[PDB]
RNA sequence: UAUCUGGUUGAUCCUGCCAGUAGUCAUAUGCUUGUCUCAAAGAUUAAGCCAUGCAUGUCUAAGUAUAAGCAAAUACAGU
RNA sequence: AUUCAUAAUAACUUUUCGAAUCGCAUGGCCUUGUGCUGGCGAUGGUUCAUUCAAAUUUCUGCCCUAUCAACUUUCGAUGGUAGGAUAGUGGCCUACCAUGGUUUCAACGGGUAACGGGGAAUAAGGGUUCGAUUCCGGAGAGGGAGCCUGAGAAACGGCUACCACAUCCAAGGAAGGCAGCAGGCGCGCAAAUUACCCAAUCCUAAUUCAGGGAGGUAGUGACAAUAAAUAACGAUACAGGGUCUUGUAAUUGGAAUGAGUACAAUGUAAAUACCUUAACGAGGAACAAUUGGAGGGCAAGUCUGGUGCCAGCAGCC
């Protein structure tokens, strides 16, 4: 007795899961982007295989057909901004080429290795999920954010998370009390 | 039930139908709540009706919400899954709120019992009031000290055991003897359905309570 | 807690119910939160407002905390201020006291008591205490 | 089912009062009233889904029980009293006037008209009977019963009702080269000219529509309203005139309007 | 884009069945079950039977007020 | 498209309607009389229109069955007439008169663990299967049958009687209907709270105000679904690739943080919780992650030990 609110499914559990190639293949993506489990790389290919979907229904259509266009540039606007396709290849034969490792690439764990600052994919992790990131001015601490093209630029420290001063945390003034209660006198 | 002493606390799993097991909400399961768990089951599993006091105690409503769940899920893998168990409040008059009693009289006023297979075949009885039956003469001549005639009152459960005397006796905790006589004596707490039953055979206001142990 | 800041957005007037509603937000970039009653005192310092014909009621702190949302509004001549308010918000900012009943269930018993009487029921009473004391 | 229905639900009410889907499970459910229910609009939806000016049922009601409220003229205390097409809901508490007139993308729109031309109505004319003692009479499409009308008022046509007892002012007859407003099917708030008007014996006359971008269309014979002469509409037409821009140039005004 | 491999043959092919691996708006069950958001829940076998409590009442300035009701215009006037 | 709307004449009627109602205001006139006149409303009222509806209604479209081929027609089945009844059409019913009506393009009978649709799943397409269940329509309130009231009910949180269950007692009598919300029984093998509130959404009334187990809030078995913690950076000794790159370690160094605890504030009808935050909170991160399997198939053991038997070699290894 009242209005269902809508939900969908965002992987899809293989066919045929511990074949050696896709296994290996899968095991050098959550390697190299530093991924926790499989639920990464599928829920990344179900996005692709939708997008794939959608490119192929749009190029069966005909030329300068206005829902090929609308569609087909809407699509290419969206993968510009968020940032998998290049500037030079808004077009539908590209986009029915793309491939998983440019959505891995874009996720803010990678984003934020890539800039420097973290070192290391794993720790670049950690400091995401210990509530570090600021995205412009606001504390994103969700490693797999995909980061926007134009807000690339604004992935800095917060004014909380002391690595960006504003008193230090509490195993620093763990240690300080320890100094001056014990080391001190 | 004694709560120190096993040996009484064995002989009640032995004996009760209805088990109330009773658990501290802040402090949590402990030792013995485990080890009448596992005689239970082991010797027949009577009904297990679980209920949780000392919950006032608790500062906070979160704390209180997951140390119910954790309570009631250890008594879920201890007992069958889906067991309800009664959460008591507090203790503000002497006794717990009417709510909550009411509904444990309630749900044990509706439920049936299941027949265990020992409690089939072998009669027992439990024992209400003791009274020991000797002459004072009888003590004070031979020194105090000869063992004695012993009559004692209670309720027949499980199996008939036979009007000829001298059958065979075992009293948990004291021995094993032999039964000089019987005698089915009228109950002095009757049902009122038996009583509308007597006056239609010739056709108890406030003496629900029988408790000849204790004092009135 | 260096400072505050409060900006009120999307002002309109509503001489419907002779007041200014607007969404307030307020930086707050080290205390803890917006202290309802405190930002309330500002908010009528701001315009011209009497304070007790002011109310900000919905509120949420934007995740990373400093920045907090909230909508609220500011009447005028305080009179229909307590007019136009629902109650527990007056009784929220203390002009009116909260008042006592019993709850739902004994009240729905009451009703279903005293729907088995006929007329005022002293005649029943009278009758009925006549009858078991004699 | 036993008798009348006093309940409407949500993913029941009609599209066009945008009320979202979750936030209560019940649609205000107009009254009976001039207008058919799932083409009007209910008071609680004007003073609180489109203006904001109230925040609850009870914000609308304390509105509508203090006086301030007036469709047509007339003070309303009902909360859902149902309003429709070119009424002239007016508030006179802010001063300022409105007529609901369809937007182009099928819903009442929020049109601030004013004080003038906030003292006049059209109504289309839907049947012309004689009544009691020989005397004609009109009926229009929000129930205005008007005695003595003009003789060559015919059925389907426009009347200027002004705001107070009736009193039909100058007419216009249905014909072809009209300015026509469209109130209903899929070409809700579309405005053109009449070119054609196949008809129909037996049911359901057609009439054939272009607009000003000479893109035609047909529509049954009762969507057509008719609202003045080619090139001067009697009342205020809304924001983009009813003219119904395809997807493509529809977003490219919008970045045209976008930054700054 | 659309997950099959063997046995039934010494091979070549129908036909059903069996063994195996994997996917399940499928039923049942077991083990485990820290955080955020969300929302399904006596149809499956019985439209079988029900203890107790509640679920439909309603007053404006504007129908009737002599309440031996409550507080303060000799026709009433508030509640 | 009319015997339509409407008008006219003659009459008729247990004969209807045409204000004996209520509130708030104190205006104007002079013959200066509690005279005349007069404002804003509330509620009733005849008919028409309108709106919320309802009842019939045209066309086309439903699973299996021929080991169901003829069915309806006494006691209405097809049609005509006249009437009764209906709110009204109508074999709806009655009196009369004809003998008709359906069917191998499957009538009729039977079965259905058959409420129908929007929809759901599997597919590349066609199909196949599901749809008691957030919306729309229908039917029912233990089973038949009948009725009052009212605009609207063949109503069951209305009434009367029959059938089956079943409560009370002083034995004469009275009373009943959870397929509403909780909750219980239906097996001796089990599964949500007899919670809070009208704050939101709306509904009802004489009606801003009262009521609403409708509805919302919280509680409750991982229905299903989303995001995501259980660690990151080093120094030392060996093993390396071999002067710059890694693993191992009952080795070591400081940083960072939330699961919990908690002043406060927000949140909320009041709360719980979320978001925010003073303080406490980590080396065995004990603040202690699980479920399975190992020649294959579609992955990961030519790993180890132990046990029952042998008229096989030796004889107690």
């Amino acid at each position: 007795p009242r209005a269902p609110r809508t939900y969908s499914k965002t992987y899809s559990t293989p066919k045929r899961p511990y074949e050696s190639s896709r296994l290996d293949a899968e095991l050098k993506l959550a390697g190299e982007f530093g991924l926790k489990n499989k639920k990464e790389i599928y829920r990344i290919s179900f996005q692709l295989s939708k997008i794939r979907r959608a490119a192929r229904d749009l190029l069966t259509r005909d030329e300068k057909d206005p829902k090929r266009l609308f569609e087909g540039n809407a699509l290419i606007r969206r993968l510009v901004r968020v940032g998998v396709l290049s500037e030079d290849k808004k077009k539908l034969d590209y986009v029915l080429a793309l491939k998983v490792e440019d959505f891995l690439e874009r996720r803010l764990q990678t984003q934020v290795y890539k800039l420097g600052l973290a070192k290391s994919v794993h720790h670049a992790r950690v400091l995401i999920t210990q509530r570090h990131i600021a995205v412009g001015k606001q504390i994103v601490n969700i490693p797999s954010f995909m980061v926007r093209l134009d807000s690339e630029k604004h992935i800095d420290f917060a004014p909380t998370s002391p690595f960006g001063g504003a008193r230090p945390g509490r195993v620093a003034r763990r240690n300080a009390a320890r100094k001056a209660e014990a080391s001190g006198e | 039930c004694p709560a120190d002493d096993l040996n009484a606390m064995i002989d009640i799993a032995k004996i009760a139908d209805l088990v109330l097991l009773l658990i501290d909400g802040n402090f949590g399961f402990e030792m013995e709540t485990m080890e009448f768990l596992n005689i239970a089951q082991h010797h027949g599993m009577p009904r297990v009706l679980g209920v949780a006091t000392h919950l006032d105690l608790f500062k906070s409503q979160s704390t209180l919400r997951a140390s119910k769940k954790r309570l009631k899920h250890r008594f879920w893998t201890e007992v069958y899954q889906g067991a309800k168990l009664f959460y008591l409040s507090g203790v503000i008059n002497g006794r717990y709120p009417d709510r909550e009693i009411l509904n444990l009289s309630r749900f044990i006023s509706v439920m049936k019992f299941r027949p265990l297979k020992w409690r089939n075949e072998h009669p027992y009885m439990l024992a209400d009031r003791f009274t020991d039956l000797t002459h004072p003469e009888l003590i004070e001549t031979q020194g105090l000290q000869i063992d004695r005639k012993v009559a004692i009152y209670g309720y027949l459960h499980g199996t008939p055991l036979p009007s000829a005397p001298g059958t065979r006796v075992h009293i948990a905790g004291v021995g094993d003897f032999s039964v000089a006589q019987i005698e089915k004596l009228p109950d002095p707490c009757p049902t009122p359905f038996y009583q509308q039953k007597l006056d239609d055979f010739e056709r108890d206001k406030d003496k629900l309570i029988y408790a000849p142990m204790s004092d009135v | 807690s260096d400072a505050v800041t409060i900006r009120t957005r999307k002002v309109i007037s509503n001489p419907l119910l002779a007041r200014k509603q607007f969404v307030v937000d307020v930086l707050h970039p080290n205390r803890a939160n917006v202290s309802k009653d405190e930002l309330r005192e500002k908010l009528a310092e701001v315009y011209k407002a009497e304070k007790d014909a002011v109310s900000v009621f919905g509120f949420r702190t934007q995740f990373g905390g400093g920045k907090s949302v909230g909508f609220g509004l500011v009447y005028n001549s305080v009179a229909e201020a307590k007019k136009f308010e629902p109650t527990y918000r007056l009784v929220r900012y203390g002009l009116a006291e909260k008042v006592e009943k019993a709850s739902r269930q004994q009240r729905k018993q009451k009703k279903n008591r005293d729907k088995k009487i006929f007329g005022t029921g002293k005649r029943l009473a009278k009758k009925v205490a006549r009858r078991n004391a004699d | 089912a036993r008798g009348p229905k006093k309940h409407l639900k949500r993913l029941a009410a009609p599209h066009h009062w945008l009320l979202d889907k979750l936030s209560g499970c019940y649609a205000p459910r107009p009254s009976a009233g001039p207008h058919k229910l799932r083409e009007s609009l209910p008071l609680i939806v004007f003073l609180r889904n489109r203006l904001k000016y109230a925040l609850n049922g009870r914000e609308v009601k304390a509105i509508l029980m203090q006086r301030h409220v007036k469709v047509d003229g007339k003070v309303r205390t009902d909360t859902t009293y149902p309003a429709g097409f070119m009424d002239v809901i007016t508030l006179d508490a802010t001063n300022e006037n409105f007529r609901l007139v369809y937007d182009v993308k099928g819903r009442f729109a929020v049109h601030r008209i004013t004080d003038e031309e906030a003292s006049y109505k059209l109504g289309k004319v839907k049947k012309v009977q004689l009544g009691k003692k020989g005397v004609p009479y009109v009926v229009t499409h929000d129930g205005r019963t008007i005695r003595y009308p003009d003789p060559n008022i015919k059925v389907n046509d426009t009347v200027k009702i002004d705001l107070a007892s009736g009193k039909i002012t100058d007419f216009i007859k249905f014909d072809a080269g009209k300015l026509v407003y469209v109130t209903g099917g899929r070409n809700l708030g579309r405005i053109g000219t009449i070119v054609h008007k196949e008809r129909h014996d037996g049911g359901f006359d057609l009439v054939h529509i272009k607009d000003s971008l000479d893109n035609t269309f047909v529509t049954r014979l009762n969507n057509v309203f008719v609202i003045g002469e080619q090139g001067k509409p009697y009342i205020s037409l809304p924001k983009g005139k009813g003219i119904k821009l395809s997807i493509a140039e529809e977003r490219d005004r919008r970045r045209a309007q976008q930054g700054l």
